[PDB]
């Protein structure tokens, strides 16, 4: 629930995302050399701590620490806390980013708009 | 259940009997009991008025109208006892009442423990082969001369003699076997 | 003789070694250590007692083999007596080539609970061979009735030797 | 570790022990209530070695113990799998199982016959936890309808009652219903992919999976009460309250879960049939919750509370979030079991009154099961820091987050506030209200059997969330960045859910007639889908069977035509045949029309 | 909103215009069926209650039924239409739209194998 | 209404030999006239389990099949004795 | 009365139906990019074909 949606619903969506397309611009549109995503876990790594493909994220890094520090200290399971604060954070800060991306992308379509009409000079 | 159905309900039993369907029916809505009773010993009132009209045809015009009242303002789901038709417990505990004339056929081993309880039944059966006569011929004697007949069966009217058709109503499985 | 390590395979394992970081003591460890007492020892000790009894009237049973007769395919048309012999040899391999596909739901069957949250991909030595036994045993088994006999899988397949003569000769 | 294998084989040997020795004449001379409650005793320790080992090392194990026919191509053998949900689930039944048979032998003392109904109960923990831990699915077939017809045998336990025998019957139709869904998913895993090993099945991720799927679905919404024949768990009421606590509350309902969970690697692949459920799950949710708001009976509202809950459980599957939803399974039965036993203990204390409307002060006449009733409603409506809240908020925070419905999402909060309401209307009815029941007054809930396990229960409705979420292991990448009004959404609507209601227990109390809305006996019968769709099915399918099928195309078109006809045909040609003057002349001439006609054929055939 | 009667949630006792009539005739009526009634309870209450009994009380209108619908049908059918007519659509009709049902899928599938399409995969039995 | 004077007495008369009933229905004092363990059942049979897991299961193939232990990195391998490689160094510490 | 319950459950079905669909049409979504997989959204571990690498698909930096 949230306003987002009634700017698409309700009003107009021209320049409301499409949530199926997000990156629907350039991908480098705005950014002279922007740095790709870089992942600290192993292909391998993964695949040997037997990670859900689904956690498989650019926090598995984190996680595996988790599952390690959960398997070991076993008989105690309220002592690997620090572990999942990093994860979760981890992953807040990819939330984050994934909300970053999505506000690019909003912006960027406005700019569309403000440009056609600015480019759209009457003669 | 025990007294017999009457063929035409009076214009009393009808009035009477919605007395209780609807005081009933208001402890429904009435889920406390100082706004129940309150609001009940008005329901009374309704009734008590018109309790004296003599025009039989308003009478029936005023029962025609309570009962339509009434269905309409009804609860979905009344307050119906634990133990009566239609309620929670009815008839649960029927899987226990076997109906005693099973103990006819036990083993004489298994009616050899529970000795005395036998003597006192074999003692029962001696009565109920004792009367069928009398009380069939009074069932007999006594009917009425042909015309209306209703359910009712007679009592005694003399000594021995047993009040009639009465071996199923004494002899009842017990309501609760547990 | 319990298994054929190359029949029913099974891969080697790896352990990560016990690495406590707690002063609490292991509830696991210490049932164990009765198990293998109270539980193990006790069944342990009869179980060999039972081998030795076997051992000493110890008796060996062999595994028949077939030799070979004439396949349908070369047998007289209407001698019952060959074809009899024939249609046998075959339903004999009906067999003997489904257990072989037998082991093949099974061998896969253990290889996905082996390899969990990865049987997408570390699975697929059988899955590719479970596709190329299943497209054989498709292709020379399936349409067949419940009348299955050698005389319809040679006609089963050579329906299709025309088409791998006809698609071939068609493509020219 | 044989430890682990042996474990899981043995706990349905020790639970199988009790069912021999009523088959031997042992049973008489010992105590089958105290035997059978001890056995399972020993079970939950024995399901608790395994659970720590999965903890301790989060490792699987598929078990075939006995090979049943080869059947060629299609072997069948009998496979019990270990995976989290199989163990998880096996300690939280057989702990739930341990506290309602201790219940069960003093809620049914005075029963004539206690030790069968044991019987039944452990035969259905049998066929519950096959269910659950089941390889290949003929033997989740086998657990299916086997909980299908220990159920039909204990809803109607009292036979006599004709109610008890009409909801078993409703009870069987509506899983064979279901049943049909789960034989459509078995035939087409027996062709296609084949084998009915969950092993195998999954390797059918990249294929169509929905002619499958959507028949698991169909099994599921059968089992476990969606908007699609809802009405049999409300019926299921008409058992015994403790057979409601253990299959009605727990075991039972969760088995269409429990299945869609099993298959989810299949599911995810899937898009269609996600929302599908996602959709269904959402309408029983408050379909069930808002006729449970009006609902008068205390056993009655609990059950819509399992629908309700199972509704929300159905939802996050719907949302492909099955690690959560089996979350919720476990905790929704810690909570339902004990809410259900509490008014068992209510019932059985009074005389046997099961309606909030005559029961009343509870809180001081029966603290115990008061204080107990408080704590599990609490849990039902996700109380801060108690079961409930660990897995049911992460469920509605989940909701919040993902792209849904609009109406998915809006119902199932509102359902949310409502399953608040229908707690308060439970507590405000049954305990804080001034008493109602009749006037002699005979409580007792002293009986170790009584408190004991309502006590032990409640130790986990309390403690249960907060160790079973920190265990398991680390699943789904939860979503916790949220906007706060999300973040605490879950716990502002339950607490204005009864603050609602509680305006409205508080309004009741007033000398003026409220009575009730028009919508409010739609919603007091149970939404209508029981007054209209019983009546007329059972109406209009059994007349075309005696009036149409059996008497029209059976007996007369089907006698007419070819038996009685060609009994006519004769007996007429007969007739004309043999009805011969017998005079001498006649028949001769007929012998001179048959030389002419020989003459000819003869002569035309030359 | 009046009650509405419909075939199923029939009008209730009360409510029931003919249940509120004292014309005397309905009132014969109504004194002589319980007559009936009461003739046949005290027909089936020392017969049932009689001592020296083992024969089996019979229950003679539950035999009038059984006869009625199973053994008293076909001495009183006689072909009309709305019975030959509905008598076919009955018999043929689903037997007739189910054979265009499965004809058509068989052959479906039948085309799809022999063009090539049909996967058939992994699929070793039938 | 009121009941019939009439049938004031066949529930009068009945309700008595009804009472009658059921105190003969009442048992005479002897009418019933009749002419640690827990490891018991939890360890005899296991012995037994355990004799058919470990000689019957265990020596068959693909009978008990186990997910693959987790390795994770830092974390030795007991059978082959490899110490699997410590992870590329986490560069965020930002809590 | 049975009409008035015949057309009541319906109404509500249909409601219930049409508004999912109102649903449907209008969704509830967080202001939320779509999630990015490392790799190549695991090409080769959702059991891709090893040898056939894949379209590089690359999630960069905010
Ligand atoms: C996997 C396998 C399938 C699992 C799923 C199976 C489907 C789900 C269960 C469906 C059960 C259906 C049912 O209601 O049956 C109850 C029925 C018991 O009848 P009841 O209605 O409870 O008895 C009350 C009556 O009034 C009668 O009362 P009573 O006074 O007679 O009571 C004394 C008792 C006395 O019992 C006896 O009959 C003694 C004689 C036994 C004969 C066989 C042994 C003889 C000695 C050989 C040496 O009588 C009985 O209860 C049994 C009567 C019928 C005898 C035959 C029973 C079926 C064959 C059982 C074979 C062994 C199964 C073990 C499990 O029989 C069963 O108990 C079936 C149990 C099935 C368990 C299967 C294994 C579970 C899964 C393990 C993994
Ligand atoms: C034959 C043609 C038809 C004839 C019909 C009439 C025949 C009557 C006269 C002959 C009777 C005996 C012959 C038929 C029965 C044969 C019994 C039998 O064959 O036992 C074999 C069984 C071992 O099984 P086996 O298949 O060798 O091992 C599996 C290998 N993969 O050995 C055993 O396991 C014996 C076990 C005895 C006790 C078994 C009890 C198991 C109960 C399991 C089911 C429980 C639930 C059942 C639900 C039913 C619901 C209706
Ligand atoms: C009570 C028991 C009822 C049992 C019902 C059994 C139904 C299945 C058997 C009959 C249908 C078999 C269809 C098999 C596939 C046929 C070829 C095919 O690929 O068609 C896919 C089919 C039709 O797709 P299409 O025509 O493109 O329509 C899409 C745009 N609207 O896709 C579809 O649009 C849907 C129809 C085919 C998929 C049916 C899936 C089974 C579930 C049916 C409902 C649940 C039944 C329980
Ligand atoms: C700062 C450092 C703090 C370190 C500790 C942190 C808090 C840890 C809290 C963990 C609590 C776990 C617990 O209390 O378990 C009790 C148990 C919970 O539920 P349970 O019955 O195990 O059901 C789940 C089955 N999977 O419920 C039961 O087992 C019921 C047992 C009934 C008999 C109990 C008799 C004694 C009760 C004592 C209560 C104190
Ligand atoms: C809006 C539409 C939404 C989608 C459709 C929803 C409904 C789909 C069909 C669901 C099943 C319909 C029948 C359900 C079973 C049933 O109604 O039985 C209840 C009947 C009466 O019981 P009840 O009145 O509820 O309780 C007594 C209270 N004093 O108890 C009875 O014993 C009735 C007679 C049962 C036995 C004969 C019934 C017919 C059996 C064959 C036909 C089965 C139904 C049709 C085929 C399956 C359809 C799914
Ligand atoms: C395709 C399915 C075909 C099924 C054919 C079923 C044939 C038998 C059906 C029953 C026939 C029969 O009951 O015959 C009775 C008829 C009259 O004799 P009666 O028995 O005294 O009268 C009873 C009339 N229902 O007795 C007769 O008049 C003769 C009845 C026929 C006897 C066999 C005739 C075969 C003719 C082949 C040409
Ligand atoms: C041959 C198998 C079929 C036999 C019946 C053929 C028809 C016979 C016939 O129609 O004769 C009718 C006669 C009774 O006549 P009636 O009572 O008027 O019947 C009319 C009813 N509406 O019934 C009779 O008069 C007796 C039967 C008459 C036929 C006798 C046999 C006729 C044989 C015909 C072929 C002869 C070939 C000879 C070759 C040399
Ligand atoms: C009771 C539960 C009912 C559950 C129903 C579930 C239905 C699932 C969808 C089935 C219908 C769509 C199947 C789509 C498959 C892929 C598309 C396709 O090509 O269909 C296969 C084939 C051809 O169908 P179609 O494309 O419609 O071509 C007709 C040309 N004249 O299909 C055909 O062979 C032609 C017929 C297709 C439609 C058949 C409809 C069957 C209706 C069953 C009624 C069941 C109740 C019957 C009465 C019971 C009580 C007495
Ligand atoms: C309940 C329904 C019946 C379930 C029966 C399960 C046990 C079946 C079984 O396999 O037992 C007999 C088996 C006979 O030996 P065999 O099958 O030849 O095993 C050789 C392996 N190389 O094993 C033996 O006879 C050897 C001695 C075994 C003694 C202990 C048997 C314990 C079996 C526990 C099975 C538990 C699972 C089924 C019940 C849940
Ligand atoms: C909530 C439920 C709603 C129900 C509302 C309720 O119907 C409101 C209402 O009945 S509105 C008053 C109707 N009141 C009568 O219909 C009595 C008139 N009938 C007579 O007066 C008789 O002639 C007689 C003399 C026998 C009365 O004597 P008796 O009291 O029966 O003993």
């Amino acid at each position: 629930m949230g306003a987002h949606l009634t700017r698409r619903y309700l009003w107009d969506a021209s320049v409301e995302p499409d949530p199926e397309k997000i990156p629907s611009f350039p991908p480098d549109l705005g950014f002279p050399e922007r740095k790709e995503r870089v992942m600290v876990a192993t292909q391998q790594e993964m695949m040997d701590a037997q990670l859900t493909l689904q956690q498989r994220d650019y926090c598995a890094h984190y996680l595996i620490r988790l599952l390690k520090c959960k398997r070991d200290s076993f008989p105690n399971f309220l002592a690997c806390k620090h572990e999942q604060h990093d994860w979760d954070y981890c992953e807040h800060l990819d939330y984050v980013k994934r909300m970053k991306e999505f506000e690019r992308e909003r912006r960027l379509l406005q700019r569309k708009k403000r440009r056609a009409l600015k480019e759209a000079r009457v003669a | 259940a025990f007294c017999a159905p009457p063929a035409y309900l009076t214009h009393q039993q009808k009035v009477l009997r919605l007395y209780k369907r609807a005081l009933r029916h208001l402890e429904s809505w009435c889920i406390h009991r100082d706004k129940y009773r309150y609001f009940a010993c008005l329901m009374r009132a309704r009734f008590e008025e018109h309790k004296n009209e003599k025009d039989m045809m308003r009478a029936t015009q005023l029962l025609r109208e309570a009962e339509e009242e009434f269905w309409q303002n009804q609860h979905p789901q009344p307050y119906i006892f634990p133990d009566s038709p239609g309620g929670t417990s009815f008839e649960r505990y029927e899987c226990y009442k076997v109906p005693e004339w099973c103990l006819d056929y036990w083993h004489p081993s298994e009616k050899a423990m529970y000795p005395d309880y036998f003597s006192k039944r074999e003692q029962w059966k001696k009565l109920r082969m004792e009367s069928w006569d009398r009380e069939v011929k009074q069932l007999q004697e006594e009917t009425s001369p042909d015309g209306i007949m209703t359910e009712a069966l007679p009592p005694a009217r003399r000594e021995g003699d047993l009040p009639p058709l009465w071996w199923h109503i004494v002899t009842r499985p017990r309501e609760r076997p547990t | 003789d319990s298994w054929d390590k190359d029949v029913y395979p099974e891969p080697p394992s790896r352990t990560p070694a016990p690495s406590p970081q707690t002063s609490l003591p292991n509830p696991i460890t210490y049932l164990t250590k009765a198990y293998d007492l109270v539980v193990d020892w006790p069944v342990t000790l009869v179980r060999e007692f039972i081998e030795r009894q076997h051992a000493k009237n110890r008796t060996y049973y062999y595994h028949r083999q077939y030799r070979r007769v004439p396949d349908i395919t070369e047998c007289k048309e209407g001698d019952v007596l060959c074809i009899y012999e024939a249609e046998m040899q075959w339903r004999r391999d009906f067999k003997v080539d489904q257990e072989i596909m037998n082991i093949i739901q099974e061998r896969l069957k253990a290889c996905q609970q082996r390899e969990g949250e990865n049987y997408q991909q570390n699975c697929a030595k059988e899955l590719e061979q479970f596709t190329k036994v299943t497209k054989a045993y498709q292709d020379r088994y399936l349409d067949l009735g419940a009348y299955y006999s050698a005389r319809k899988c040679l006609a089963k397949q050579k329906q299709r030797m025309l088409e791998e003569r006809k698609a071939a000769r068609q493509e020219a | 570790m044989n430890i682990f294998t042996t474990s899981i084989l043995l706990i349905f040997i020790l639970l199988l022990s009790p069912i021999l020795i009523s088959m031997s004449n042992l049973i008489k001379h010992i105590n089958f209530p105290l035997y059978t409650t001890t056995s399972i005793k020993f079970s939950f320790i024995i399901s608790l070695l395994p659970l720590l080992m999965f903890f301790h090392n989060n490792m699987e194990y598929m078990i075939t113990t006995w090979h049943w026919v080869t059947m060629n191509s299609m072997e069948l053998k009998m496979s019990f799998k270990t995976d989290f949900f199989s163990i998880l689930f096996t300690s939280v039944a057989l702990f739930v199982t341990w506290s309602i048979m201790q219940f069960s032998s003093w809620y049914m003392h005075s029963d004539p016959n206690i030790n069968r109904f044991i019987k039944y109960l452990t035969l259905f923990l049998i066929t519950m936890l096959i269910l659950t831990s089941a390889n290949n699915m003929f033997q989740l077939f086998i657990g299916w309808e086997g909980v299908g017809i220990m159920s039909f045998l204990l809803i109607g336990w009292w036979y006599g009652r004709t109610d008890a025998n009409t909801a078993a019957l409703q009870a069987i139709l509506y899983n064979r219903i279901g049943d049909i869904g789960f034989i459509l998913a078995m035939v087409w895993f027996s062709l296609n992919m084949n084998s009915w090993e969950l092993q195998q099945i999954m390797f059918s991720n990249n294929n169509d999976n929905l002619i499958p799927l959507m028949g698991l679905l169909i099994a599921a919404t059968g089992k476990s009460a969606q908007f699609g024949l809802h009405p049999w768990l409300p019926s299921a009421m008409e058992g015994p309250t403790p057979v409601s606590a253990l299959l009605h509350s727990s075991t039972m309902v969760v088995a269409g879960i429990f299945l869609l969970v099993r298959f989810h690697p299949l599911t995810t692949n899937n898009n269609f049939i996600l929302t599908t459920m996602l959709c269904l799950g959402a309408l029983t949710t408050l379909f069930t919750a808002i006729c449970a708001l009006t609902q008068n009976d205390i056993k009655k509202i609990i059950a819509f509370s399992t629908s309700s809950q199972l509704g929300l459980m159905m939802v996050t599957l719907g949302m492909n979030q099955p690690h959560l939803a089996f979350l919720h399974i476990c905790t929704h039965a810690f909570f339902k079991a004990m809410l259900f036993m509490c008014s068992g203990s209510i019932i059985h204390s009074l005389a046997d009154e099961q309606d909030i409307r005559k029961m009343g002060n509870i809180t001081k006449i029966m603290p115990f099961t008061s204080s107990c009733l408080v704590i599990g409603s609490l849990a039902l409506t996700g109380m801060p820091f108690l079961t409930g809240f660990y897995s049911k908020d992460l469920i509605i925070e989940a909701i919040n987050t993902c792209n849904t419905n609009a109406w998915a999402l809006l119902i199932t909060l509102i359902a949310t506030s409502m399953t608040a309401m229908y707690s308060m209307r439970i507590i405000y009815f049954v305990t804080m209200t001034k008493p109602r029941f009749p006037p002699l007054i005979s409580i007792n809930e002293n009986d170790p059997d009584l408190m004991n396990p309502i006590k032990r229960l409640a130790f986990g409705s309390i403690f249960a969330g907060f160790v079973i979420s920190y265990n398991i292991p680390p699943t789904s990448i939860p979503v916790l960045t949220m906007p706060w009004f999300l973040k605490t959404t879950a716990l502002i609507i339950s607490v204005l859910g009864f603050l609602i209601a509680l305006e409205l227990n508080n309004l009741t109390m007033k000398l003026s007639m409220n009575k009730a809305n028009p919508y409010s006996s739609f919603s007091t019968l149970l939404g209508f889908f029981p007054s209209i769709i019983h009546r007329i099915t059972p109406m209009k399918s059994l007349n075309l069977s005696l009036k149409t099928s059996l008497t029209l195309l059976d007996l007369i078109w089907l006698e007419k035509t070819i038996p009685k006809s060609t009994s006519t045909l004769h007996t007429n040609m007969t007739t004309l045949t043999t009805n011969q003057k017998g005079l001498i002349k006649l028949y001769f001439m007929s012998f001179l029309i048959n030389i002419i006609l020989i003459i000819i054929l003869y002569s035309i055939n030359l | 909103s009046k009650y509405k009667p419909a075939p199923l949630a029939t009008l209730p006792s009360t409510l029931d215009p003919a249940e509120y009539d004292v014309s005397p005739e309905t009132r014969r009526a109504q004194v002589e069926r319980l007559s009936i009634r009461a003739r046949l309870k005290r027909e089936y209450l020392l017969q049932y209650n009689d001592p020296k009994r083992v024969s089996h009380i019979e229950d003679p209108a539950l035999i009038r039924w059984t006869y009625a619908r199973s053994a008293n049908i076909y001495p009183n059918f006689r072909p009309t239409p709305k019975n030959s007519l509905l008598g076919a659509v009955a018999g043929f009709g689903p037997l007739i739209f189910w054979y265009y049902v499965f004809k058509t899928d068989r052959d479906r599938k039948e085309r799809l194998i022999q063009e090539g399409k049909l996967d058939r995969k992994f699929n070793i039995s039938y | 209404s009121g009941y019939t004077p009439d049938e004031k007495l066949r529930l009068q008369q009945l309700r008595e030999l009804r009472r009658r009933w059921l105190k003969d229905q009442e048992l005479s004092p002897r009418e019933p006239v009749l002419p640690l363990f827990a490891v018991s059942h939890v360890l005899i049979p296991m012995w037994f389990v355990h004799y058919y897991v470990k000689y019957h299961m265990a020596t068959k193939p693909y009978t008990i099949v186990s997910s693959k232990p987790r390795i994770f990195p830092g974390d030795t391998i007991l059978e082959t004795g490899e110490v699997i490689p410590p992870m590329r160094d986490f560069p965020d510490q930002h809590h | 009365s049975w009409d008035v319950m015949c057309k009541h459950l319906f109404g509500f079905v249909a409601f219930m139906v049409f508004m999912f669909w109102v649903g449907h049409v209008f969704p509830s979504y967080q202001p939320v990019g779509p999630k990015q997989y490392p790799y190549n959204n695991l090409y080769l571990e959702r059991g891709g074909d090893p040898t056939k690498e894949p379209e590089p698909v690359v999630h960069y930096d905010i």
